[PDB]
């Protein structure tokens, strides 16, 4: 293994980032599960020949009790690791019917190299469930561990109403976070829901600011 | 004359003449 | 006509009442800001220079701004600051209600 | 003789900043007597029941201390008023 070890390590780091992403989004993942050592990862998801068997790592996550108390309508979550380098339309159809039959309220999909453009016009075509697509690349590093990136907390409905009443605001007037920047993708943010940012201002230490996703 | 010191800015009928 | 104006006036006054914030829940600064002090002095000076009745005793001074400053020192300025919230809501603080510096 | 309730928008002088009722009366209402008005439709023969509206809506209408809005660039105040006019 000259570069196959590098592929295995990148895939393990991507898996760790996905577990951290789900946990931050508010699902039940054990700390030992998140901080999975490389040897245990190889002994679990990798065969003797060294190939990264990516069918095993497709896991199902459920909200925690605190997450259920915060957001009443949070459902289960599904994560997939497609074996083929490019995800095809047939695989996308299988994924969407799988999400429908399991009645998951949220599905997470990854693609090793590329996704065909034709398999992208029908993902937002099955409400109310949503499908979010990430890559094995751009996930080898968790972009919320960067000191420039503050801590983002997804504001609940009650807290958002309290914020709007406190500032006598309108949902449009708040500072805006794009739907496609890495933090909103990381949190799985939806249009209309406010996020909370704890900024490390050098003049006031901790500082609480809120952005809305529009 | 007719400054804003002798005549009202607007005279509006509140209701019908009663 | 008259009824159209009546409903227009009712809508206007209803909006005004819906925007006003009662005295028991205003969350603005108890102090009088420098801008509020300066404008209250200027407006009171305008009023007194326009032959308004005065409350404090004149010490021979004739500068209207100085007389207004004397009134502010004696808290005899009969004016109200209507602090406007960004959305149009307003809190009616009184000059005597506010603490100058 | 028909009683026509109207709503005014009159100016208040700092000279009259202490008896605004008589101030409004003498600035606007008293000139209108015995003069035809292009709005109501007849010569005004008098007036009564002049009540000044309040710039503070939350103030109870039974109070005796009302708010008048001072012009930003002038010590004059403009407020809404209600009054009944004797129109012939």
């Amino acid at each position: 293994d000259q570069e196959n070890e590098r592929n295995i390590s990148r895939l393990w780091r991507a898996f760790r980032t996905v577990k951290e992403m789900v946990k931050d989004r508010g699902y039940f993942i054990t700390q030992e599960e998140v901080e999975l050592p490389l040897e245990d990862f190889k002994a679990k998801y990798c065969d003797s020949m060294g190939r990264p068997q990516r069918k095993m790592m497709s896991f199902q996550a459920n909200p925690t009790e605190e997450s259920i108390s915060k957001f009443p309508d949070m459902g289960s979550l599904w994560v997939e690791f497609c074996d083929e380098p490019s995800v095809g339309v047939k695989t996308m159809k299988t994924f969407v019917i799988h999400i429908q039959e399991k009645n998951f309220q949220t599905g997470i999909f990854v693609y090793q190299n590329n996704i065909t453009p034709s398999a992208m016009k029908l993902v937002p075509s099955i409400p109310p469930a949503t499908i979010e697509t990430f890559n094995e690349a751009a996930l080898v590093v968790n972009i919320t561990h960067h000191e420039l990136v503050p801590k983002h907390i997804r504001l609940s409905s009650d807290e958002k109403r309290e914020l709007l009443k406190r500032y006598r605001l309108k949902e449009s007037q708040l500072p805006r976070i794009q739907r496609a920047d890495p933090v909103a993708l990381y949190l799985g943010l939806k249009r209309g829901e406010v996020v909370k940012i704890i900024r490390k201002s050098e003049t006031s230490g901790r500082y609480a600011s809120y952005r809305i996703c529009m | 004359t007719a400054t804003t010191l002798n005549t009202p800015v607007v005279i509006h009928a509140t209701q019908l003449p009663q | 006509g008259p009824e159209d104006f009546q409903q227009h006036e009712q809508i206007r006054r209803k909006t005004l009442k819906e925007k006003a914030i009662p005295k028991d829940q205003r969350a603005t600064t108890p102090y009088m800001t420098k801008y509020e002090r300066a404008r209250i002095l200027g407006t009171r000076a305008l009023q007194i220079s326009m032959n308004a009745p005065v409350f404090v005793d004149l010490e021979g001074e004739t500068d209207p701004l100085r007389i207004a400053m004397k009134e502010l020192a004696e808290k005899k300025i009969p004016l109200v600051i209507r602090r406007y919230l960004p959305d149009g809501s307003f809190e009616d603080w009184s000059v005597e209600e506010l603490i100058v510096d | 003789i028909v009683r026509v309730p109207i709503a005014l928008y009159v100016s208040l002088a700092p000279m009259y900043l202490e008896n605004p009722l008589q101030g409004v009366m003498k600035q606007h209402l008293n000139p209108l007597v015995m003069k035809y008005n292009n709005k109501v439709g007849g010569v005004v023969l008098g007036y009564e029941g002049l009540k000044i509206l309040d710039a503070d809506p939350l103030s109870k209408e039974d109070t005796s201390e009302k708010l008048i809005k001072i012009t930003p660039d002038t010590p004059f105040g403009f407020t809404w008023c209600h009054v009944n006019l004797y129109v012939w």
